[PDB]
RNA sequence: CUCUUAAGGUAGCCAAAUGCCUCGUCAUCUAAUUAGUGACGCGCAUGAAUGGAUUAACGAGAUUCCCACUGUCCCUAUCUA
RNA sequence: UCUAAGGGUCGGGUACGAUCAACUU
RNA sequence: GAAUUUGGACAAACUUGGUCAUUUAGAGGAACUAAAAGUCGUAACAAGGUUUCCGUAGGUGAACCUGCGGAAGGAUCAUU
RNA sequence: ACCCACUCGGCACCUUACGAGAAAUCAAAGUCUUUGGGUUCUGGGGGGAGUAUGGUCGCAAGGCUGAAACUUAAAGGAAUUG
RNA sequence: GUCGGAUUUCCAACGGGGCCUUUCCUUCUGGCUAACCUUGAGCUUGGCGAACCAGGACUUUUACUUUGAAAAAAUUAGAGUGUUCAAAGCAGGCGUAUUGCUCGAAUAUAUUAGCAUGGAAUAAUAGAAUAGGACG
RNA sequence: UAUCUGGUUGAUCCUGCCAGUAGUCAUAUGCUUGUCUCAAAGAUUAAGCCAUGCAUGUCUAAGUAUAAGCAAUUUAUACAGUGAAACUGCGAAUGGCUCAUUAAAUCAGUUAUCGUUUAUUUGAUAGUUCCUUUACUACAUGGUAUAACUGUGGUAAUUCUAGAGCUAAUACAUGCUUAAAAUCUCGACCCUUUGGAAGAGAUGUAUUUAUUAGAUAAAAAAUCAAUGUCUUCGGACUCUUUGAUGAUUCAUAAUAACUUUUCGAAUCGCAUGGCCUUGUGCUGGCGAUGGUUCAUUCAAAUUUCUGCCCUAUCAACUUUCGAUGGUAGGAUAGUGGCCUACCAUGGUUUCAACGGGUAACGGGGAAUAAGGGUUCGAUUCCGGAGAGGGAGCCUGAGAAACGGCUACCA
């Protein structure tokens, strides 16, 4: 009312960031950014109780004012700054590089990658339309604007950022058949080789997908996110490639070694 | 604003207050097992009765109903692995029927009389 | 229908931004402008050789219908360019574990292009409020 | 103030509605400008989100376009002839949108000559040669000739003085021309 | 219970235009009320076509109070024919 | 100082126009 | 460019009425419940000493009585 | 018009209790804890009370609709023995 | 057939799918032409489009029920785990503890309304009767 | 943990209620009280009234310091060290508290914005502005005022302020500085038919109006109006440029103009480098602040379908002066009877409208439960509303703000 807020309690922050309920009434609200609110890291979640390289936020806080974090090679000093999907978080300090990828359980799950690897990133493009002086541009999940972009280029698809020049290289297509990463949707966090599509002009466009294990489950158009043709991603997956292990035989697997 | 502590009680009365077979009974408990009043026997029943409620649920559940197996041997996995259970009767019924003091007899200080070292209960 | 007598009003209808222009001559001598709705509802024939305005026509006026589809009865015609149409359904009671009866009345303009009377059942489409109460606007007549 | 809620005026049953949420800025309205004409005045709004409104009153002229020839030029105002909203706002000389306006024409009619050369009501080589080529197109109609012998055009404007504070429009022409014509002349 | 009539005033109604005592008693209206109204009823001497009890409307009928208004008054003064 | 409404009479091969005059609101 | 000012809409508030709702006084009248070994009867329960009850109307200290029509919950399941 | 046999509908009746019920008793008052054919109305301890008030109908008598305060642990039904 | 853990040719049951028994239970512009009468010597040159696609005129309407997507977190049910037990909490656990390794923080419920999908029994609607009825 | 028991009679079987029985994140209270962990708390009546004291301020390398502040840099004679006060820029619209109002209202779930505003974050994004645009002219940069401060005073007092004298900018107000190219309008002449010219102007973005494009299932011929690029004037003829959505008058572009005219950097820190015709000559890095527009993010406004407690001793309500709809306009950030003018007579209800009550904020949830249910939800999260009652409004992207103002009542 009267404005807009500015603090977020917890038991209201989204529940992938594994925040205890005691400890503190207040949790750190996102500021604006490249990525939605609900679906944010920010790095003083981040760095403090996925890394445990700070113990406080203070010491976060800290960290940051060495201009040593930097997420897509800009140093980002805000300690709320949110974090979003496939974003790269380079540190000078051991020489370590992290990108942002729901586990298999939907959260945002600690990955190292290789040097090389921090070099790029995939974007979902969410509309393509000209701009003024009849320039057309392009528009990806994160609020990346790339102007000129290929004309073979459709919504849904995904590009692939230089992350040193607003350039892409490549763009995968959106077909049946491709490799994608459910982002958001009770499925969040799973790797499943399109089957086929629905159109269902009205809005809400289904998607049905099965995983390697040949199950298969359907979900929004909006939450599905391709990242390179059948096979070989065009990112490193991580730990579990996400499968979905049902509970009744994870146990066992987790019993597997004792 | 902080969030609530959640906080339950840990046992529940009997509905008719004197029974002379309830009376006598309960304190036979007491007797060999040296428990100072009515509340330690009433937790027993209590404890009991949420594991009946969870065992009946997953008996009238269909067979190999992927719930009833992961959970039915969640179940006897604690109660055997306390030692409540026998290892013999692992069949998700002879939970519904265990006994009153069958965990009374894993209480520490009922154990530690029959490691001796005690030579009565209320030693 | 029976055409309105067009040229009514005090001030000249017209549809907006669509010019004739009087130096040329051709067949078609004034222009009519219309698109499809889309959800495969398709523009009735009235509505292209039609001399209504409307501008509230989901075919040749300002209006996009978005959102819901309903159907019902109308009950009610003695507006102008409206109807009142009927919705019934039946609202479960969870306790008695059965089914109410219910009734909800929804006003909607009604394009010159269609026809109605009492009795005929009709759906509309959701657009943007076009009067205190109206939102919803005829986009298919499927009896008579 | 003005305010455009509706948990005011009564519920469509007929019912009368409590009052409820004391009245909020984001739901207001302002007073009519009424912008007459001559002594150019106008006064700017504060809007929401800054986004400066102009509010005229007492304007002078405005731009003026001829749609058959895609002109427009820059001509005065005689008064306000007739208005479909309210009778009223004709006898006062009140400038609004759709308000059928005399305009000076006078502009219109050098442009004409400039352009077509021939003649309107009633040196060098280069010139005519225009107007060889901008031929047959000199009968416009017979209905916008006879308004050029007085020096004054029925316009119509299609501008709202009150939000931008200018008074745009068009010539009526063809069809909507014989509309108002008629509406003007009877008695 | 008694004496006694042709029969012993019923339903109603009342200090009423009928009530002597009386300026009856209680309440209300009032600063203050022999006035008014509502109640009461052993009513000198109410009461049934001698018509009884009520009654909307009507009244140059009798009475009481209130608002508006006012030289009726406080308290007189001036003007015209 | 204006405005709106309220009429008569004449007119198409087998919707409109012209003329006149009312006090009522 | 201040004081001041014309007109407009928003409009608090007051005064005077009106309406509705809730509390509340009141001579007097008329009910209902309770106690107390009050006074007068004895209408009901037995064929309750005139069978009982219903509707209606009238009357009488009071329970009640009387007419007309009903019912049996009757004091008859019954007269080829 | 009678007699015999049969049938459709009605007014009833006689014996039985497989069944019902608290029981008197019921061929429906059965097919209801082995509880569901469709449907309308009514009831929720006894008094106050079918009272007050308000509507509405009536010439009136009165009808229909209809409380609350308060007070109480019993009122009641069917049979048994006296 | 390994020493209480699974495979095969199996006698059965349980439930799905395809074809035929008069059983179109809609289709064109084009692609894969597909499952290809395609056969080239036992792996070869060419069959009919949804088995996948843009637009097609049309398109009987419901109710129901299955599956699926959404239904904040806390709370409820509940998996794991030493808070000394427990109420709790979401921790921790293992190393030669010198340089470190590593699992978790599941799952379910979530009336009714809205959305997508399969069934078409049950309960309703309509169609070709002074035939503008369908094929043509 | 699907359980009942005492009370109508001399006794019995029923209806039926009274009593007991058990629980309560349901309060109070009585008697008693040793330990550990955990924790509600002036909500209920009075959304009654309040002494006092706190609860909103804020700086970096990076806007402005002659403190007539503090110490010494000493690299500095203008400054560059720290740094009160004050200007400027942000914030004070969050949080916190309460639950009075509020019964299709709020709210929950689910839609829409092809119906709008959005400070901020993030990503992109101005060669077109010497206006008679060859001396108008500063572009190695242009004016004004004021605070702080010095001094004089008033009042009993307020976070009161007057007059006088100074001084700054990312305060305020002005203001030029960079290529072309092409296009279209005008338009000197040869003079002519097939006609081209010298020369000039305009051509950013922003606002407003109008007009044009914003196609796109299939193949071939007839002669025309005249060739139409180049001709072997026979005609080979194609390139003919065109994005998205279910859908648009969409995105965007083109022509004509309009504006009282927006924006298009006179700002700051750090490191100082290369080029020579070594002149304070020409170029050069890393940042900070601001800035038009578009998009994203944080939002907000409005909006769809369905869903709410007791009441008929509430059956008709709404339309005088907006009730339901049409057209036009004004207003708004925008749709809309939101308002106004004209016109029509509509709109809700026995499927319960309207009116009344609520010891009613809605939900997530809570207690008790065999299943079904009943009762509660002021209160740890989400949503709304309020600041003693009403009303209006300034600043701001955002308030109908009240630890802002104005007025009225108390
Ligand atoms: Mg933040
Ligand atoms: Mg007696
Ligand atoms: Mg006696
Ligand atoms: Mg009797
Ligand atoms: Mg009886
Ligand atoms: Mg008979
Ligand atoms: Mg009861
Ligand atoms: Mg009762
Ligand atoms: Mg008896
Ligand atoms: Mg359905
Ligand atoms: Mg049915
Ligand atoms: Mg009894
Ligand atoms: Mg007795
Ligand atoms: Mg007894
Ligand atoms: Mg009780
Ligand atoms: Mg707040
Ligand atoms: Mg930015
Ligand atoms: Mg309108
Ligand atoms: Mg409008
Ligand atoms: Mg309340
Ligand atoms: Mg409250
Ligand atoms: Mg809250
Ligand atoms: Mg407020
Ligand atoms: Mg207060
Ligand atoms: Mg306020
Ligand atoms: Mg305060």
């Amino acid at each position: 009312a009267r404005g807009p807020k500015k603090h977020l309690k917890r038991l209201a922050a989204p529940h992938h960031w594994l925040l205890d309920k005691l400890s503190g009434c207040y949790a750190p609200r996102p500021s604006a950014g490249p990525h939605k609110l609900r679906e944010s890291l920010p790095l003083i979640v981040f760095l403090r109780n996925r890394l445990k390289y700070a113990l406080n936020g203070r010491e976060v806080k800290a960290i940051l004012m060495q201009r040593h974090v930097k997420v897509d090679g800009k140093v980002r000093t805000d300690t709320t700054y949110p974090a979003g999907f496939m974003d790269v978080i380079t540190l000078d300090a051991t020489n370590e590089n992290f990108r942002l990828v729901y586990d298999v359980k939907g959260r945002f799950a600690v990955h190292r990658i290789t040097d090389e690897e921090a070099s790029y990133k995939l974007g979902k493009v969410k509309k393509v339309q000209l701009g003024k002086k009849g320039v057309p541009y392009v528009v990806t999940h994160d609020g990346r604007t790339i102007r000129y972009p290929d004309p073979n280029i459709k919504v849904n698809d995904t590009v692939k950022i230089d992350l040193a020049s607003g350039k892409i290289t490549d763009f995968i297509k959106f077909d049946a058949g491709k490799l994608v990463y459910v982002t958001g949707g009770r499925n969040l966090g799973r790797i499943g080789t399109i089957v086929h599509k629905e159109r269902h002009d009205g809005g809400f466009d289904l998607v049905h997908i099965k995983d390697s294990l040949d199950n298969t489950f359907v979900t929004r158009l909006n939450n599905v996110f391709v990242i390179g043709e059948q096979g070989k991603p065009y990112i490193s997956l991580p730990k579990g490639k996400g499968i979905k292990l049902s509970i009744a035989e994870e146990r066992d697997r987790r019993r597997a070694q004792q | 604003p902080r969030a609530p502590r959640t906080y339950s009680k840990t046992y529940s009365t009997p509905k008719r207050p004197y029974e002379s077979s309830r009376l006598d009974a309960e304190l036979k408990l007491a007797g060999e097992f040296g428990l100072k009043n009515k509340k330690e026997i009433y937790r027993i029943s209590f404890q009991l009765s949420k594991i009946r409620r969870a065992a009946r649920d997953l008996l009238t559940r269909d067979e190999k109903d992927p719930k009833r197996l992961f959970e039915g041997n969640a179940l006897i996995r604690r109660l055997v692995r306390v030692g409540v259970l026998s290892e013999d009767k692992k069949k998700l019924d002879y939970v519904l029927a265990l006994k009153v003091e069958d965990f009374l007899e894993r209480r520490l200080q009922t154990q530690v009389y029959k490691l001796g070292l005690a030579k009565s209960v209320h030693h | 229908s029976t055409e309105l007598t067009v040229q009514s009003e005090r001030a000249f209808q017209k549809q907006p931004h669509i010019f004739n222009n009087p130096k040329v001559k051709t067949s078609k001598r004034t222009k009519r402008w219309y698109k499809n709705a889309g959800l495969g509802f398709k523009t009735p024939k009235t509505a292209i050789e039609g001399s209504y305005i409307d501008k509230k026509c989901p075919f040749t006026g300002l209006v996009s219908i978005r959102g819901k589809i309903l159907t019902g009865t109308v009950v009610s015609t003695k507006m102008h360019r409206t109807i009142v149409i009927r919705r019934a359904y039946l609202h479960y009671i969870p306790k008695y574990n059965r089914y109410e009866k219910r009734h909800k009345n929804v006003p909607v303009h009604v394009s010159p292009a269609f026809r109605v009377q009492v009795g005929d059942i009709v759906t509309v489409g959701q657009c943007r409020p076009i009067s205190k109460t109206v939102r919803f606007n005829v986009v298919k007549v499927s009896a008579a | 103030g003005i305010s455009r809620d509706s948990r005011h005026k009564r519920s469509a049953t007929g019912a009368k509605r409590a009052q409820f949420r004391k009245k909020r800025k984001f739901e207001l309205g302002r007073q009519p400008a009424n912008t007459k004409i001559g002594a150019k005045r106008i006064h700017s709004v504060r809007t929401r989100g800054g986004n400066k409104k102009y509010r005229a009153l007492r304007i002078e002229t405005g731009n003026f376009s001829w749609a058959s020839e895609g002109i427009s030029k820059k001509t005065r105002i005689a008064g306000v002839v007739y208005h479909p909203s309210n009778n009223e706002l004709v006898r006062t000389n009140t400038l609004t949108k759709a308000a059928i306006v005399q305009i000076d024409a006078t502009p219109f009619r050098q442009w004409f000559e400039a352009h077509y050369g021939q003649t309107l009501g009633k040196k060098s080589k280069n010139a005519e040669r225009k107007w060889a080529a901008r031929a047959a197109s000199a009968k416009i109609e017979s209905s916008v000739e006879s308004q050029f012998s007085a020096g004054r055009l029925y316009a119509c404007i299609s501008s709202r003085p009150g939000q931008s504070g200018r008074c745009d429009g068009y010539i009526l022409e063809g069809e909507e021309l014989a509309f108002y014509l008629r509406r003007l002349t009877a008695k």
